[PDB]
């Protein structure tokens, strides 16, 4: 595996630092490394593909070295080189792809393909080099077992979930109380509604709460918390819990009262914020708990008083809400986010080559299904597969 | 010591000795006895090096 | 061109690796490369400017060189160097800017300025070096006529478009059926409304559809698809299609029924998702088609039944919608996105120097106008101009 | 300080380029640099900690240099090295953290800790190198004085502010006119409402305006401007200005008329856009001014006419709005944004070690409070502290 | 750590292979290994204890080797040896115990004690050997990264849970329908009861279901499944769900109809058995789902008919049940089972020395509490602590 990495920074730091011009000396340390490779290869034989609509291709090696001679680089030098790189490019592609599809329950971590199982071989280790690529940097540290880590913008930690819970309801659904929400990606929106506007509630206040349990701990999270849930601020006709009928939601929004956000880790409060909207930091948590209340306005102008009668029918439904967005965070486990193309690369290669559903990943690499049951096997396979996608993107985008 | 001689010096030692820093040397070596009370007084053992 | 690049990584990997202290042999391979340049230059005259409010500073060359002694670097060494770099800095700026405005119908893909036309010269080629800056990496691969590629978080593929289409309407606009949408940047929101709540529709279901044709293919797209179009979930007074009057939209939202998203490429379905909300992957497409339906609720509580009478007036307007956001994607053509400053750099330099409108780009480098008629000439000029902006940002931000 | 930097790229470009396999020569220029360090160190002793729950560990040195056993490294070479790096890792951590808490009004832009005050010493400068890490690149340029610069996605320039201003009101709050808004992070949403729908207004048009003053100038900003403020498009019950009662807001949305956005710098219009929605560029500004109008529809279908009577009660409240989002921009001062973890790192280390509130930063490193009163002292301390966080993240995430 | 191991198999394979007589050559390969140790030791002082009722015994080293001369060991040889072993015995005990209590939330997987933190030192690793003790065999493979695995008998995967769920109930509790169960250790017993004997049920059949979610996946499980739940086959007086009163359960047992056991893994059926009683294999699962029905007997002798009237009172309560026992299984995580003494050893040492409750383990090392919230930290600490207990049991039982 680490092998694989090199093969690339080799080519990039190659197809990049080698052109009509430049002095030898700025690549001396480079040329060398390169050749070393060629040698180890030549003679050895390979095979890739043979699964689904994936072409089976065989490759051999027998190439010249490099003029460690010349001072400057003449055009002619390049072309006689690019022609030799373009076999490694078109190669690696066919290599990544081959091990970017196979899954395995037991050792879902290690290599699978007849291509790679031969790479981890010892005689090839004579090639590692420059591992500053964020992903490999982390692959290694994970073998030595130590605190790893990645960087994500609008991460994808929440499996899609859009539902409601009626804490007080009746057949006519004309005087409900409960919450409705949307957890998806890096965002949570939750609204608490009370058709009665807490008319008979103690202290004329109805308490609400929304708890979200992350499948993986997030650390160093920068979060935006805002009052109101715009998504649940408009009239809706919704299916009843049993699917037998439909109810009407006609919200009127009030400011959420006594807002308290807790970021917990293993049941312990790590961060707590009381009514603080804007940007807040949650440094280490596996659970978010949002508590907020609807307090019946003690003083109401006529127009307001008219919305909240002492007796039914309750036609304007008092609603309070919150919106929370995780802009960035660090996770010890790989995840999909709003910037990285890893998930899309893996999913795309599998789709393009009609790769059959395997024993580890959900059909279509479905993110919601994956994160909902993010088993150790799925994570090890995902990391292997994401690391390969990142190696591939250094050369092929 | 062995690991030094059989490999030339980089002065690592040269520097430590120079900014006069606490250091040790391992392995077999000559050795010289001396009875001169005075000697000690002229911190001879700080020479040789 | 490639020339230009070097001139920078030269300075950055310079103004960065030369500081009071460092050991020489960390820069040996560097110093060299540097000098080589100076030589090639000294003995050449340059001119920049001569357009709108752009100065016309002139430059000459005749400089010394650098020692190759000293184990470590003495302050005195730096200053006698920084003073020589600050002429190249203040130079390049005036160079980039000069070729970052001239556009050409013809070969708008090639060099323009009296400054650069002289750089592509052969006697200068002796300078290229370290092309790992994502943009140059891609410039080359393109000149060699090959498969390109870029990275974008929240790309800007949709020209702004906010409108509606009334499939059933009448003068009073009291019983309409149609769709309204907002396509902008990387997002699409579309709502289908039926004032009659499909009362007389076959199977009490009204079908809707929204098609968006991208001006460029996007590959490896990570997309968020959510039910509902919040933007079209509130009461509105809208201008009629002919602009002669205004109609009233009073939505009540129902879940979109039989949602089907198709990502097509040249008329072929590449990816299709049926009612899958959350994160989905579209691996290669030039068109998005969103189909969804409004199905009259077969069972209604009194409160709901009251919104949907058998006869007009229809006062609550049944609405179903979808929201689709392209978080990240790869495009073979340069585009503006939510993270890169290229478009802003080019637009800003032109605005600051009062550069006159040219024959290629729309007034003000207007993105919507540009992407709406993204001709080959505009793309070649945009790429040239974006690549230069990226070269400039390595030194000047 | 610059010292500190090296200590890292030293280790990264180390724990990365040093693997069981690469040829010596691919690190010759590297090994050297390394050793040089060891020397300078060994002997001098250090203290870290001594505050809140921050452990006070004493670090002493005593290490042998580095072999060279030619022709690619043998495993044995690595381990005897990693064991020596893991003391520097666990060290630096304890070093960053120590100077990542102390603050100082007078000269709080320089080193504070007994650990660092000793690093700026002269006998250490003999190390500095490879300053390509965006942040250091900018630290230096600032010590000499020159056009610095940083890159941010969805920047955090607006302190949280959610309020309203009633330009026409009365006790019953049944015929109000004014604006309400939410400024937070990189986004602004503002709505102008007129309960009377400009029935008695000159030209039946009510003018609105929203001005936002940035605490720091933003340059090269890519901005999304869209009509409508979804956040203020739904029914609300709001507290009166004096907190004595609550009013009812029942919006109906019309298109904002004569939209004009001005990006000003020191009172001067730098960029102005008239009714241009979509993506616009604001190249240099410290103030944003949004002007828009509500124009009573001159022609109304019956359904519309019914919402806007000639006399009170006014039950449907005409509302027009705008949404503006700064996707990316450059700032000469450090800021929090939606991608960088700096603020979160600093805030997290302080929270984890129970660091007491100091004289410079607001309690909890609260972003809104910080940006609201972004004094020179807070900025210098923030930059020092952000630069250290970035040095730390090269090794520890 | 691995260090620790050796120290034992050293002594066991020692205090065992050294008896008055044996011909030397059965130990030549042994004696050696031994001595090697003594050397590395002598000269280094050690400290243990320092909490609760744990003495703070200090230790020192300075021992003669072991004449490898003789051909046949004479009694005199033994005694002069046993006297030197009995210091290592009484030592190791005091060593294990010391690190068999300390816990850490963060890196609660690594060494803690001032005794062990010094053992992982490098100058000590000159000892490791003969890692065939099932537990170490697995410690390594885990530190190396691979499919671990342990062997059990009547494993302890189910936290104690004894309860019921009334699907149909009323205040008098005279016509209930629901299930009651006992999940504990490796066994599950569940009964479904219907006081009405499905008199008004569709097809005169009442469906039941019992789902149990394991906290860890079990593989290669040999399971006994039998019809009937003896535990719920006798008359009971039970507390009501709200604790306000007591109900009467008077069961009469019928054979469970349409029994289906599913062993699922991440929602997928891995094994399914339809009405198969006796021994069944579940090869990989994290969930067990037992579905069974009560079918009203279509033909009844008078005595039977008399138990099931068409109208209340229902005095004989129809009950169907299942019993499932996991005889053996493999788990990738350590667990308590019916044969291993690890949990008991750890729990016993802590109890005997009055070790205070720490931050990781529940009070008293309570198994139910531990397995109910089997966090990664608890598992890493448990494995460390179980591995040490196993090292200790090689010498001290
Ligand atoms: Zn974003
Ligand atoms: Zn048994």
């Amino acid at each position: 595996m680490d092998v694989l990495y090199s093969l690339s920074k080799t080519l990039k730091d190659a197809r990049d630092k080698i052109v009509e011009g430049t002095l030898y000396s700025n690549v001396s340390d480079l040329i060398q490394q390169f050749n070393q490779m060629i040698i180890t290869m030549n003679g050895n034989e390979f095979q890739t593909g043979g699964i689904g609509n994936l072409p089976i291709r065989n490759w051999n090696f027998d190439f010249g070295l490099l003029g460690t001679t010349l001072l400057n680089l003449d055009a002619n030098y390049v072309e006689t080189a690019r022609n030799t790189i373009d076999y490694f490019v078109d190669f690696v592609d066919n290599v990544c792809m081959d091990e970017m599809v196979r899954e395995s329950q037991r050792n879902g971590i290690a290599p699978q393909s007849d291509s790679l199982r031969k790479l981890s071989g010892l005689k090839f280790k004579r090639i590692n080099f420059d591992n500053s690529s964020e992903y490999i940097e982390n692959w290694n540290l994970q073998n030595r077992r130590q605190r790893t880590g990645f960087t994500f913008h609008k991460p994808n930690i929440f499996p899609y979930s859009a539902s409601f819970t009626l804490n007080r309801s009746q057949p006519a659904h004309d005087n409900l109380m409960g919450t409705m929400w949307l957890n998806a990606g890096s965002e949570i929106q939750v609204a608490g509604f009370d058709y009665s506007c807490a008319i008979n509630a103690p202290a004329n206040t109805q308490q609400f709460e929304h708890i979200v349990q992350l499948r993986r701990v997030l650390t160093t999270a920068t979060i935006t918390l805002l009052p109101d849930a715009e998504r649940f601020s408009f009239p809706r006709v919704i299916n009843s819990a049993d699917g037998a009928t439909t109810w009407y939601f006609n919200p009127v929004i009030l400011r959420p009262n006594n807002v308290e956000v807790e970021f917990l880790l293993n049941g312990q409060i790590i961060n707590t914020y009381q009514a603080r909207f804007g940007t807040i930091i949650a440094r280490n948590f596996d659970t978010i708990r949002l508590s907020f209340q609807l307090m019946r306005p003690p003083n109401m102008t006529p127009a307001v008083a008219a919305l909240f009668p002492n007796a039914q029918p309750f036609e304007h439904h008092a609603t309070v809400g919150l919106t929370l967005r995780i802009e960035s965070a660090v996770c010890e486990s790989v995840l999909a986010d709003a910037s990285e193309t890893m998930l899309a690369n893996v999913t795309s290669v599998r789709q393009e080559y009609a790769i059959p559903v395997g024993p580890v990943f959900p059909p279509g690499m479905n993110w919601t299904d994956l994160i909902t049951n993010y088993s150790p096997s799925r994570e090890d396979n995902l990391q292997r597969v994401f690391t390969v996608a990142s190696i591939r993107s250094m050369l092929v985008k | 010591l062995e690991e030094l001689m059989r490999t030339g010096d980089y002065a690592q030692i040269t520097n430590m000795l120079l900014n006069n820093q606490p250091v040790a040397l391992v392995g077999a070596l000559p050795f010289v006895t001396d009875s001169s009370v005075i000697s000690l007084i002229a911190k001879l053992d700080a020479t040789v090096f």
